[PDB]
Order: structure tokens, then C-alpha cells, then sequence
RNA sequence: AGGGGAUCGAAGAUGAUCAGAUACCGUCGUAGUCUUAACCAUAAACUAUGCCGACUAGGGAUCGGGUGGUGUUUUUUUAAUGACCCACUCGGCACCUUACGAGAAAUCAAAGUCUUUGGGUUCUGGGGGGAGUAUGGUCGCAAGGCUGAAACUUAAAGGAAUUG
């Protein structure tokens, strides 16, 4: 947050996961962050440029961080017709 | 799954569940049009009978009842109406 | 001792409060 | 010397890292406790009480003492930490080390008319050890941390100045009651609010930008 | 605390078992509850075939079986090595051996 | 029975929130399901909906975003006095910055926000944060 | 619906299950019951009167060995005789 | 019993570990070897390491033995582990796919030698 | 998004079904696996291997997006894929576990083999199910070799394929191992056939 | 209160064991056990888990009904049925895995969606004894059932797990 007057409080904005928008905590061990590679024209991955991806401990607990990816990776254009909206 | 259209399930999917179960309720059965041998005389029967159904002219059988779908006769043509 | 035959030892007890309360009335 | 053996460990001798909160925002584990001294050094420790637990045995009891210990400085950090030993000197160095390892952020925020300076809690929190519950509601300004002797100066180390208490089950298991109000802490910032609804690019870890001061 | 699942036994929906006598000591026992055996044996033994053989007319007659289904109760079982006791985690497993 | 519909409604949509669904059917899609979701619509609590006619009583299919934390409903639906408000607000709201108490009044349903700028109170429908 | 009604005309029930309940209570059971005032010996007072009739050496229980030293008092008002403690030492000599 | 403790087991072990293009099957060269490349506080202990090391070179001229690894076994080992055929079992030897599987192959796009063979229940 | 040069190639189908790396479990089945195609007759259920590649190079993506080659770790505990994930790990950096895992190879620190990976390769989740355990202890992506009714339990991008057979566990290995190759560099043309034969990840039994 | 009364068998009689043994073991054996007409109204009558309603994780099996499949076998190779196989489905008795969640724990797909405390409703409890006792009612032929205290006394009784 921030008091009246500018000056930004409420240090450390957390991160949010990609597919259930909740907060990863400090303390959540199972949550992870994918980093996947991109490709310019000749097949070479770029370094030290990903997409990436944060999913939180719960829906990898849950055993929908697999599937969630799917849609995840689908809609940003590096994937294809492997997921699909209506199930 | 966590996503998924459930405004638009697919066919297949509709086509499994129960009759009350899909996204907007509606019958499995339907009528026959029923070819009684000899006159012509077109009766229609509905898929589940709860009753021996004869025809006005000859009113021999065209279908029996039973726990579900009716069994219509030996010999007989019939067409989904 | 055991609770069943504690209620069987008052039983025997409210016979005799019964019978003998009725020598009077 | 620390030679540490980590890639965290690493990170921060080489001072790629410099505050604690990049390892809040990763999630990153820590394991070396020399890290949130290196990082945080003006935490300062304190033992809530000492008591004796027995072993039957074959011959005679074994006792051991159970150290309860909180660490964090007075702006933001606390960490809990609990250790058995046969001494009751070498349980609480050990369970100084525990509390440092379990250093978490509290979300501080206003009553309201937020004139500056977060002064108490941003949202209702609890939390629930065994059978003890505690709960935690902000407070306006002035009015202390009204709580227990125990749960209060707990408060006081996370630099949290008004807050309101109220609490649940056999209050008097010091343990249960400091570990439900350790995880109730903990919970500001899992609370997503009104404020925190905007989105952000998702930051790369800083394992991956400093690889080359990893082990290999 | 509750010790099993099923508590002693395989009633759930029944109600009432019309229970069964046991064979070693006539206890009454629920017929869930029972540990029923069956016991399927030759008529003679391992030892006695070789003599009941060849003083035997009809060669190779049948050798024929017993057929008997024993009912115990717990107490019985536990003392005529059977089902004895298991482990808090062994106790889950019902295949046989 | 079904005593009240919004109750199945508000607790379909939490069970839904909590596993981090995005979407969730509400049967049978009474009116003050509609007034009650659109509040939540409205602060950016639920996003999009959809209303499935068929001839008994529709259906709705919520989207959900991931900002919802606790919708309820709070049975019986009590009278509350407009000075009663603070103290509904101050008992089950989770801070004085964010969260609504959302009440049936004459003047339509809104929350108690709005509710204050009417200057006009009614009975208690439930909550959203 | 946790057992209690919920309904906005069922103040009753609810009033008259806490009547029927506090019974349960026992500083709510002597109070009305009027155990104070047909019982205790004191009059429901603070305090009380009455006259010395024996000296009396009663025995503590275990685990402890000692002699009290208590007195038996026949109070004025109602006639009742209790027993009380001389607190101190050696002031049961002044109670003759 | 003439179980062996781990100081005579382990020593054992390490020796063959390292020592393989050395000492043999007799145990009168092993012990007169094993005191030359280590030295044992006392003459009991360099008879049991000397003996098991017998005992374990024999283990080796029958197959080998799991958990020891010397110079000559770990080179041999690895080189046959780049052996590959000629046959390349999965090149083409005429590929049989079954009536779902032929409509997975046009599904995609792809066109490919096939053989349907139906398969029923 | 791909420069379309990606696709299943007319000869990579030719391997993956000659591998049988299509045909899954049986009418077990978890609804966490949507690589169902047109289960055939007799139960058995036919994956769809177009599936299977784009979620084999998306696989690939991520390996080579990791800055140090020797921060990948290929696990096998199965005796099908043990001689797969050495020579995986011949041709990159990928620290291999060929056997036992050692609970606490991950936790511990102060083990003797520890190891601190960023992401985590396994061929059977249900077989490997200690190392994925302590994977979510540490914030370790995983990636798996799941097949119809695997687990998918802390389980990351997943290439569904046959791990019943050794010719379709060893063919993926194989696979990840050309297309990470080719994402780095390594191999300059994306056609060439990499020479290096496919049975180089196969198990022998004697 | 009639019928019936084989078997087993409160009581009782006996043999044995025992320091004693009016018990366990053995042999007899009355009431009872069985039935008809009428009472009794209890039980660890237990899932120690009130009923109605909604939602929330996976998997197989089974019982009843239904649907589909050129599916297999028997009639009349051949149809329909019947019995099996595969898929789905509604309802039921349960079962396996996990812990999103709950719990003091044991454990629980409900004992979850409960300090982020409200779907509707019924009943019961308020430290351990005295005590389900006294007394007064009411029901029963009786045995007894239902309702049900107080004086007094006490600092612990109690639940689940831990190590001996
Ligand atoms: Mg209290
Ligand atoms: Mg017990
Ligand atoms: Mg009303
Ligand atoms: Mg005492
Ligand atoms: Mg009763
Ligand atoms: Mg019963
Ligand atoms: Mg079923
Ligand atoms: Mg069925
Ligand atoms: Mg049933
Ligand atoms: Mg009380
Ligand atoms: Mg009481
Ligand atoms: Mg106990």
C-alpha cells in the first residue's frame, strides 16, 4: 500500500500465481517458477530470454499444474492444439 | 480441471450424461411411425408404450410394453418421426 | 463393583423400602 | 569464516543479494542461518520460558529442556524457533539458530485515514496451533498491543504497535499459543486485498541472473 | 477408541445375524463375525496311501475327500494358532496368506 | 428443502474459489442472485456471468477471478437500523478499507457504501471480501 | 443449522431453552433456589454470633499431622451449632 | 562365527578397489603384498584383510560382484555400453497399425506406410 | 510463437509408433490426462502422438532455458530407463541419478549427495514419487514421462508416452536429448538426422 | 391364561476341583425355550454419529432398473428373448488412495465448506460423587417404566496418544 502521501509502504509486493491469481508466501516451498525459452527464426533458444510462468503449491498439490500449463502456454502462442477449451 | 467452457459442453459429453443432468434438460424418446402390415392406415407410437398399441383398422399388436424402450412386433417397418 | 450389579443390589433394596413402607399404609 | 555451502548461501557473500526481501519475493529456502544474520542483523532475540520434558526409562526419567525462542527486529521480521536439549544452555543456542530460519514478513497497514507510518495490522488474521486459537484485529492508534505478556512483546519484535487480541482453547500451553500466533502473523501476507489486485511482470529469480556464482 | 472399521465383523445393512455355534467350545457368534475355515482333506492321509493302495480292489479307486467348514470364535482362534494378533498397520490387510 | 436459494449460490461460489476454478453453475438463478452477483460484479469481485434460460428457473455460470475471498449469506435476512450498519461492518468485514456488507433495502439492493450515500437502511442480505 | 433456530419469529425457543438451561448452573441454581437463606447457617450474612460451647482439638487430613485447635459455637439468631477456627498461634487461650 | 567386521570388510574392499592389476588368488602373496602397500597396527587384523581378499579376488573370477568397481571391470563395462545393432529395430523391416491408430496418422496431416490389421474383443 | 519448421516430421512419426510409444494403459484411466485419442478395442488406449511432440519440445524449451547445463537432473529408477538417462546425460551437462534416489538428496545440505538442480527430469512419477516428494520442498520444477494413469501429483509439463514398453521409454530420452541439442545449437541444422542411432537408449538385458 | 413340551437349560440336585468353591468342568434337571390371546416398552435398541437440502478429490468392484454396441454362446447355423462382454447412466450396501479441509488425537468424503464464526429444524449436556437415589405424581397384574431432587462430600474424575 502507501500512506497519504506517496511514499510507497508495505514493503515487498508479492507474487501472484499464473493460474489461480493467489498469493505465493514466503514460506510456500511447493510452488515453482517455469521458465520456457524462446526461438528467433533459426531454431537457437535466445539466452537470457524466457516466458515465464509461476504456479502456486496448491494447484501443484492438487495435480492441475500439469493441465494449467497446457492453457497457460497455449494462449501466449508457444503451444498448439494439445488443449482445448471445452472439455 | 479448474477451466473449462461449461457453457458449451461438447455433444459427446452431452450425449452421456443423465436426461436431468445436462445443461438444459430435455427427453431421450420419441415417435415411430409404424408400418402395420395389409392397410396402409399410419399409426404413431411413442418409444416407451406402457401399453399394447393396436392399430384402429386391425387391431392385432404393434408394440408391447415394457420396463423400458417398447418392443414393437415380429414383423413390422417403422421410421423415427 | 460393577455398575450391573450395583443396579441389581438397589432394586433389591427399593423391594424392601417398598414393602416395608407398606406396613403402615 | 562461513564458507557457506548453498547457492543462496553463495549469492549473498558474492552481494548479489542485499535485502531479505528478495528472498521473500522467490520464495527462495533458506537453510544457513549466517544468511539472515549477513542480511538482517538488527534482530534481536528473547526466551519466553524453559520446561522440562521426562523419558521413562528402566532406570529413572531422562529430562530434557524445551527452549522457546523468538527472534526479529522491531520493523517487519519475526522468527520462531523451538529446540530440546540436555542442557538448557545449549537448547537455546539451538534454538536461536530454528527462530533465525523462520524469519517471515508481516503485512502491517492502517485502522484507517492512513496518514502514514503503518501503525497496526492491514486485515483480520488468525491462527490455530493444537487447540489454541488466536486472533488478530487492527486497532487504532494509541491503544498498545492488547494481549498477553507471552503473545505481546511476540507482537512487539514484529513491529506491530496496536493490535487487537482475542484467544481460543488451553491458552496457558506456552508453545501452541506462540506457534498460532506465529502462523497468524504469518498470514498478512497471504491475505490478497483490494490493493494488491494489479498484476506485475513476475520478476526473474536471482538464481538465474547470477548463475555464474553458483557452485559449478 | 474404536479399534476397527467394521468393529469385529462384516455387518453393514444387516441388522441381525442369526448367529452360529463355535466348533471348539459351543460360544455363540455372530456368523459375520465368525472365522469360518474349511477344511478339505484326503480320506486317509499322505502315509496311509501307499498301504491302502495295493490292499485295495478297484486299482487306483478314488482316493477320495473330506469336506468340512469350521466355525472358531475370536477366542478360540487366537489360542489354536490362528489369526492370532497383528500390528496396528498389519491389521488393514485382509488377503490371505 | 431448499430453504434459501442465495445460501446455495454464495456457498457453490466459495467452494469454487477455494480450489481456484475459474467458473461455477448456480441452479436455480433466482432475482437476488442476479442483484447480489452483480454488486460482486460490479467491485471486480467475480467478473462475467451468464444467465442459462431454460423454462423452470435458469441457471448461471459464474466466471470467477482469482480476487474473491468469502462471499456469505447471512440467514435470517435481519432488520437493520442505519446506525446499526457500523456495527454489522465492524463484526464480519475484515478491515475498514475494503469489503462490503450487501443489504436489501426499499431503494434496491446495494451495499452498505452505497447505502450510506442514500442514507437509507434495510434488511441484511450478506456479505463479500 | 448448528442445532439453535435461526428463524426471525423463534425468540421464544430460544429464550425459553436458556431459562431451562441455566439450571444447569450452579451459582444460578443456589441463588434462586434460596440455598443461602435455608441453609449455610449464617443467615446469608457476612458475619455472625454466638456463644463458645466446647474446645475442640480436630485432626487435619493427609498428608498432613496436626491438631487445629477449632471451637463449637451455638450461633444466636437461629441456634445452630457450627464449628470455627481460632486462626493464630496460641490463640485458642483467649476463647476459653 | 567367523563373520568379518567392517575394518577387515572395508580395508578389503579398498584394496581391491585400486589393486586390482596386483596381487592374485594366493593368499601367501596377498599377505606378503598387502603389509607393502598398507601398514596394519598389528599382524591379526593384515592376515584377515590379506584372507578376505582372497576370498574376494575368487568372487571376481566368477562374474562380478556388486559394489566393487576397479580399473579393469568399470572400462570394460563402459565399453560395451556404446554397442548398438545393424538391424536398427526400429527402422521399417516392410508398420502395422490398427484401425485407431490409422485415424490418429491421416488425423495429423501425415501421410505413412500402413498395414491395418483390426483387432476385436 | 515457432517458425513451423517444428512439426512432426513424416520420419519422427515413423519412430514413435514403430516404438509403440502410442498405445497407453487400459481402461484405468485419470481424468487429469486429456492425450486420450479413440481408445481401441480391447481397452487399450491410443495417446495421440501429436500431443506427445508439441509437449516434448515444449519440454525441450524449458531444459535448454536453464543457464547452466549441470542444473538439470534426469532421474530413472526404473530398469528401462537407466541406461536412458546416463547417455542423456553424455550428450548434455544434466547431472544423472541412475538407481536409487538417497532421501535427502535435495534437503540436507550437508549430505554427501546433495545436489541443487532447477528443474528435475523423471520417467515414472509413480516409481520416483521420493524425488518429486522432495522436489516440492525446495521450489523445483519437474518434469515427467506420465502415462495414461500416472500420478500427477507435483508433476510440471508432462510428455505422455508408453512406459510400459522399453522401446518407447528409451525413445523420448533419446528425443529430449536431439531437441535440446538443437535449441542450444549444437546440432546447426534443424533437418539433420543426428546420425547418433536411436538404440543408443536401449536396454539390454544381459 | 390354554396348547405343546423333542432339544438346550436361570433354579435345584449331584460328582469333581479347591484352604474354602453355594463358581468356572461333569451328570441330571424345573421354569423357560415353541405356539395362540393379552401384557411388559427395556438393550453396548451402536454407525456409541438426529432429519431434510446444496457444494467440494480421485478408483475399481458389486446389487436393482434403463440405454447403446453388425459384440460371444444356446433355439430354428440363423431372429426376438436368456445368460455373458464392452461403454454410459440413475438409485443402494459398502470399499481403496490422498489430505484441499477438519480434529486433542485416534481418525473423518464427512466428524469437510466452523474466529473469513449464520441453509432449515428437533433433541440433549454444563467438574467428580451422593444419584438415576429419596420424595410426589403417572403407567403396569407384577417385575418395573417415565418424570425426578436435596442435604452432604470432594480437587480433581475423565478423553486420545507418548516412553517405560
Ligand atoms: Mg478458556
Ligand atoms: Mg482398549
Ligand atoms: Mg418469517
Ligand atoms: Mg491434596
Ligand atoms: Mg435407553
Ligand atoms: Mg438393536
Ligand atoms: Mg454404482
Ligand atoms: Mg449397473
Ligand atoms: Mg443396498
Ligand atoms: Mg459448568
Ligand atoms: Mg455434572
Ligand atoms: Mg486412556
Amino acid at each position: 500500500m502507501e500512506n497519504d502521501k506517496g511514499q510507497l509502504v508495505e514493503l515487498y509486493v508479492p507474487r501472484k500465481c499464473s493460474a489461480t491469481n493467489r498469493i505465493i508466501k514466503a514460506d510456500d516451498h511447493a510452488s515453482v517458477q517455469i521458465n520456457v525459452a524462446k526461438v528467433d527464426e533459426e531454431g537457437r533458444a535466445i539466452p537470457g530470454e524466457y516466458v515465464t510462468y509461476a504456479l502456486s503449491g496448491y494447484v501443484r498439490s492438487r495435480g492441475e499444474s500439469d493441465d494449467s500449463l497446457n492453457r497457460l502456454a497455449q494462449n501466449d502462442g508457444l503451444l498448439k492444439n494439445v488443449w482445448s477449451y471445452s472439455r | 480441471v479448474l477451466v473449462q467452457d461449461l457453457l458449451h459442453p461438447t455433444a459427446a459429453s452431452e450425449a452421456r450424461k443423465h436426461k436431468l443432468k445436462t445443461l438444459v434438460q430435455g427427453p431421450r424418446s420419441y415417435f415411430l411411425d409404424v408400418k402395420c402390415p395389409g392397410c396402409l392406415n399410419i399409426t404413431t407410437v411413442f418409444s416407451h408404450a406402457q401399453t399394447a398399441v393396436t392399430c384402429e383398422s386391425c387391431s392385432t399388436i404393434l408394440c408391447t410394453p415394457t420396463g423400458g424402450k417398447a418392443k414393437l412386433s415380429e414383423g413390422t417397418s417403422f421410421r423415427r418421426k | 463393583m460393577r455398575a450391573k450389579w450395583r443396579k441389581k443390589r438397589t432394586r433389591r433394596l427399593k423391594r424392601k423400602r417398598r414393602k416395608v413402607r407398606a406396613r403402615s399404609k | 569464516g562461513w564458507v557457506p555451502v548453498t547457492k543462496l548461501g553463495r549469492l549473498v557473500k558474492a552481494g548479489k543479494i542485499t535485502t531479505i526481501e528478495e528472498i521473500f519475493l522467490h520464495s527462495l529456502p533458506v537453510k544457513e542461518f549466517q544468511i539472515i544474520d549477513t542480511l538482517l542483523p538488527g534482530l534481536q532475540d528473547e526466551v519466553m520460558n524453559i520446561k522440562p520434558v521426562q523419558k521413562q526409562t528402566r532406570a529413572g526419567q531422562r529430562t530434557r529442556f524445551k527452549a522457546v525462542v523468538v527472534v526479529g527486529d522491531s520493523n517487519g521480521h519475526v522468527g520462531l524457533g523451538i529446540k530440546t536439549a540436555k542442557e538448557v544452555a545449549g537448547a537455546i543456542r539451538a534454538g536461536i539458530i530454528i527462530a533465525k530460519l523462520s524469519v517471515i514478513p508481516i503485512r502491517r497497514g492502517y485502522w484507517g485515514t492512513n496518514l502514514g507510518q503503518p501503525h497496526s495490522l492491514a486485515t483480520k488474521t488468525t491462527g490455530k496451533c493444537g487447540s489454541v486459537t488466536v486472533r488478530l484485529i487492527p486497532a487504532p492508534r494509541g491503544s498498545g498491543i492488547v494481549a498477553s505478556p507471552a503473545v505481546k512483546k511476540l507482537l512487539q519484535l514484529a513491529g506491530v504497535e496496536d493490535v487487537y487480541t482475542q484467544s481460543n482453547g488451553k491458552t496457558r500451553t506456552l508453545e501452541n499459543t506462540l506457534k498460532a500466533a506465529f502462523v497468524a502473523i504469518g498470514n498478512t501476507y497471504g491475505f490478497l486485498t483490494p490493493n494488491l489486485w494489479a498484476e506485475q511482470p513476475l520478476p526473474v529469480s536471482p538464481l538465474d541472473i547470477y548463475s555464474d556464482e553458483a557452485s559449478a | 477408541p474404536k479399534k476397527r472399521a467394521s468393529n469385529g465383523r462384516n455387518k453393514k445393512g444387516r441388522g441381525h445375524v442369526k448367529p452360529v455355534r463355535c466348533v471348539n467350545c459351543s460360544k455363540s457368534i455372530p456368523k459375520d463375525k465368525a472365522i469360518k475355515r474349511m477344511a478339505i482333506r484326503n480320506i486317509v492321509e499322505a502315509a496311509a496311501v501307499r498301504d491302502l493302495s495295493e490292499a485295495s480292489v478297484y486299482p487306483e479307486y478314488a482316493l477320495p475327500k473330506t469336506y468340512n467348514k469350521l466355525h472358531y470364535c475370536v477366542s478360540c482362534a487366537i489360542h489354536a494358532r490362528i489369526v492370532r494378533v497383528r500390528s496396528r498397520e498389519d491389521r488393514k490387510n485382509r488377503a490371505p496368506p | 428443502t431448499r430453504s434459501s436459494v442465495l445460501a446455495d449460490a454464495l456457498n457453490a461460489i466459495n467452494n469454487a474459489e477455494k480450489t481456484g476454478k475459474r467458473q461455477v453453475l448456480i441452479r436455480p438463478s433466482s432475482k437476488v442472485i442476479i442483484k447480489f452477483l452483480q454488486v460482486m460484479q460490479k467491485h471486480g469481485y467475480i467478473g462475467e456471468f451468464e444467465y442459462i434460460d431454460d423454462h423452470r428457473s435458469g441457471k448461471i455460470v459464474v466466471q470467477l477471478n482469482g480476487r474473491l475471498n468469502k462471499c456469505g449469506v447471512i440467514s435470517p435476512r435481519f432488520n437493520v437500523k442505519i446506525g446499526d450498519i457500523e456495527k454489522w461492518t465492524a463484526n464480519l468485514l475484515p478491515a475498514r478499507q475494503f469489503g462490503y456488507v450487501i443489504l436489501t433495502t426499499s431503494a434496491g439492493i446495494m451495499d452498505h457504501e452505497e447505502a450510506r450515500r442514500k442514507h437509507v437502511s434495510g434488511k441484511i442480505l450478506g456479505f463479500v471480501y | 443449522g448448528k442445532g439453535k433456530p435461526r428463524g426471525l419469529n423463534s425468540a421464544r425457543k430460544l429464550r425459553v431453552h436458556r431459562r431451562n438451561n441455566r439450571w444447569a448452573e450452579n451459582n444460578y441454581k443456589k441463588r434462586l433456589l434460596g440455598t443461602a437463606f435455608k441453609s449455610s447457617p449464617f443467615g446469608g450474612s457476612s458475619h455472625a454470633k454466638g456463644i463458645v460451647l466446647e474446645k475442640l482439638g480436630i485432626e487435619s487430613k493427609q498428608p498432613n499431622s496436626a491438631i487445629r485447635k477449632c471451637v463449637r459455637v451455638q450461633l444466636i439468631k437461629n441456634g445452630k451449632k457450627v464449628t470455627a477456627f481460632v486462626p493464630n498461634d496460641g490463640c485458642l487461650n483467649f476463647v476459653d | 562365527g567367523r563373520v568379518r567386521t567392517k575394518t577387515v570388510k572395508r580395508a578389503s574392499k579398498a584394496l581391491i578397489e585400486r589393486y586390482y592389476p596386483k596381487l592374485t588368488l594366493d593368499f601367501q602373496t596377498n599377505k606378503r603384498l598387502c603389509d607393502e602397500i598398507a601398514t596394519i597396527q598389528s599382524k591379526r587384523l593384515r592376515n584377515k584383510i590379506a584372507g578376505y581378499t582372497t576370498h574376494l579376488m575368487k568372487r571376481i573370477q566368477k562374474g562380478p560382484v556388486r559394489g566393487i568397481s576397479f580399473k579393469l571391470q568399470e572400462e570394460e563395462r563402459e565399453r560395451k555400453d556404446q554397442y548398438v545393432p545393424e538391424v536398427s529395430a526400429l527402422d521399417l523391416s516392410r508398420l502395422n497399425v490398427d484401425n485407431q491408430t490409422s485415424d490418429l496418422v491421416k488425423s495429423l496431416g501425415l501421410k505413412l506406410p500402413l498395414s491395418v490389421i483390426n483387432v476385436s474383443a | 510463437s515457432l517458425p513451423a519448421t517444428f512439426d512432426l516430421t513424416p520420419e519422427d512419426a515413423q519412430l514413435l509408433l514403430a516404438a509403440n510409444t502410442h498405445l497407453g494403459a487400459r481402461n484405468v484411466q485419470v481424468h487429469q490426462e486429456p492425450y486420450v485419442f479413440n481408445a481401441r478395442p480391447d481397452g487399450v488406449h491410443v495417446i495421440n502422438v501429436g500431443k506427445t511432440w508439441e509437449k516434448l519440445v515444449l519440454a525441450a524449451r524449458i531444459i535448454a532455458a536453464i543457464p547452466n547445463p549441470e542444473d538439470v537432473v534426469a532421474i530413472s529408477s526404473r530398469t528401462f530407463g537407466q541406461r536412458a538417462v546416463l547417455k542423456f546425460a553424455a550428450h548434455t551437462g544434466a547431472t544423472p541419478i541412475a538407481g536409487r534416489f538417497t532421501p535427502g538428496s535435495f534437503t540436507n545440505y550437508i549430505t554427501r549427495s546433495f545436489k541443487e538442480p532447477r528443474l528435475v527430469i523423471v520417467t515414472d512419477p509413480r516409481s520416483d514419487a521420493q524425488a518429486i516428494k522432495e522436489a516440492s520442498y525446495v521450489n523445483i520444477p519437474v518434469i515427467a514421462l506420465t502415462d495414461l494413469d500416472s500420478p500427477s501429483e507435483f508433476v510440471d509439463v508432462a510428455i505422455p508416452c508408453n512406459n510400459r514398453g522399453k522401446h518407447s521409454i528409451g525413445l523420448i530420452w533419446y528425443l529430449l536429448a536431439r531437441e535440446v541439442l538443437r535449441l542450444r545449437g549444437a546440432l546447426v541444422d534443424r533437418t539433420q538426422p543426428w546420425s547418433i542411432m536411436p538404440d543408443l537408449y536401449f536396454y539390454r538385458d544381459p
